């Protein structure tokens, strides 16, 4: 019985793909901490969400691929731009096929993500139901 | 037929009317038609435990209220001047067949996101009963 | 057929550093694994869970998401700052839990947290997969 579910955070992260390098949970290991990409094994409906810390301007999007082809989607921004912590958040259900990938991408013009130990940024996903 | 899931989005540059139900006019996924884009309401077909969650972009004050069968369940507010932020909220509810769920605004009604900042509402059945 | 899910709001006193944040008003508590008296979820059914909160605030807020069975430890800290304004912030995490492990939110020196009709704070969690 499949149990695909993950959460990953930023600690020592290494382009426009936001890599969450530190794994908290990764049941069935669908998430790749080296690339920031979730890989679908079990086709079905999944929920994905992020809560990412910025101090300046940030725009993020949950994006997917099918057969390697990129599928652009909605974005979520915080542009308060005052140097204080702000958490930008977003999420959606995606129906995925086997081999589809899902990741978080930043706007190359609005991409500030906090780096440090004071607080955290997270990317999570889980299967809602197969097929 | 036996599951329930949706993600809907508000695709328009014009905000809701003050003190009104928020209509999400566009569908990312809605296989059972449980969210009705013409009324702006979710109506329960399969009874059980649901998760509801939203992320709404705004460039002026916004409060989002979640209603269940005519009763206000939760309210979350974010205040901003000119710049863009995301107001989020969510709750788990055990629903009976025919129950309606929707989002509304009060006097703080702004949903005018900047380019690349959108508004979404999702719901799904986790435990059927 | 393990149906485990809770949502509770806070209607309560200025929080102290290291204090457990109590969400006293229960909306949902299927299987009664959340305790509104303590503010803690205690795992009875080992498995994968998703935890999430939304906090209303009028100033700087940082919260620790805690896991443990007598001496809990923070998994992550979420901070969201606000200067002379009102905000709502959010955080979430997929966690593997074993029998007896608790999950809860813990206060810091950054303690601006509102819980009222019209500006709610909520803590929720649900079972994804037992095991
Ligand atoms: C072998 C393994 O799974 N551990 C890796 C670690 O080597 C690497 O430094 C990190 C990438 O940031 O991702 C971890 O999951
Ligand atoms: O009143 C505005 C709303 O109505 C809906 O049809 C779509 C839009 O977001
Ligand atoms: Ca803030």
């Amino acid at each position: 019985q499949p149990r695909p579910a993950f959460s990953a955070i930023r600690r020592n992260p290494p382009g426009n793909v936001v890599i969450f390098d530190t794994v908290i949970t990764n049941q069935e290991e669908p998430y790749q901490n080296h690339s920031g990409r979730f890989v679908c094994t079990v086709p079905g409906y999944y929920y994905f969400t992020f809560q990412v810390l910025s101090q300046w301007e940030i725009c993020l999007s949950i994006v997917s691929s099918s057969r390697g082809q990129v599928r652009r989607s909605l974005g979520f921004c915080d542009t308060t731009n005052k140097g204080l912590f702000q958490v930008v958040s977003g999420g959606m259900v995606l129906q995925l096929q086997q081999g589809d990938q899902v990741w978080v991408e930043k706007d190359p013009k609005k991409g500030h993500i906090y780096q440090g130990s004071e607080a955290d940024s997270v990317f999570s996903g889980f299967l809602i139901f197969p097929s | 037929k036996f599951q329930s899931v949706f993600t809907v989005t508000r695709q328009t540059h014009q905000p809701p009317a003050p003190n009104s139900l928020i209509r999400f006019n566009a569908v990312l996924t809605n296989p059972q038609g449980d969210y009705d884009t013409s009324t702006g309401k979710f109506t329960c077909k399969v009874p059980g435990l649901y998760y509801f969650v939203y992320h709404a972009s705004h460039t002026a004050n916004l409060c989002v209220l979640l209603y269940r069968s005519g009763v206000k369940v939760v309210t979350f507010c974010g205040h901003t001047s000119k710049t863009n932020q995301v107001n989020s909220g969510g709750v788990l509810l055990r629903l009976q067949v025919g129950e309606e769920v929707w989002l509304a605004v009060n006097d703080y009604y702004d949903m005018v996101g900047i380019q690349g900042s959108d508004s979404v509402f999702s719901g799904f059945l986790l435990f059927p009963d | 057929t393990q149906k485990i899910a809770f949502s509770a709001t806070r209607t309560i006193v200025p929080l102290r550093r290291d204090q457990t944040i109590r969400f006293d008003h229960v909306i949902t508590n299927m299987n009664n694994n959340y305790e509104p008296r303590s503010g803690k979820f205690t795992c009875k059914v080992p498995g994968l869970y998703y935890f999430t909160y939304h906090a209303s605030s009028r100033g700087n807020l940082c919260v620790n998401l805690m896991r443990g069975r007598e001496r809990a430890q923070k998994v992550v800290t979420f901070c969201d700052y606000a200067y002379n304004t009102f905000q709502v912030t959010t955080g979430g995490m997929v966690l593997k839990l074993e029998q007896g492990e608790n999950v809860f939110l813990q206060a810091t020196d950054k303690n601006s947290l509102l819980g009222m009709e019209g500006a709610n704070s909520i803590f929720s969690g649900f079972l994804l997969f037992p095991d």
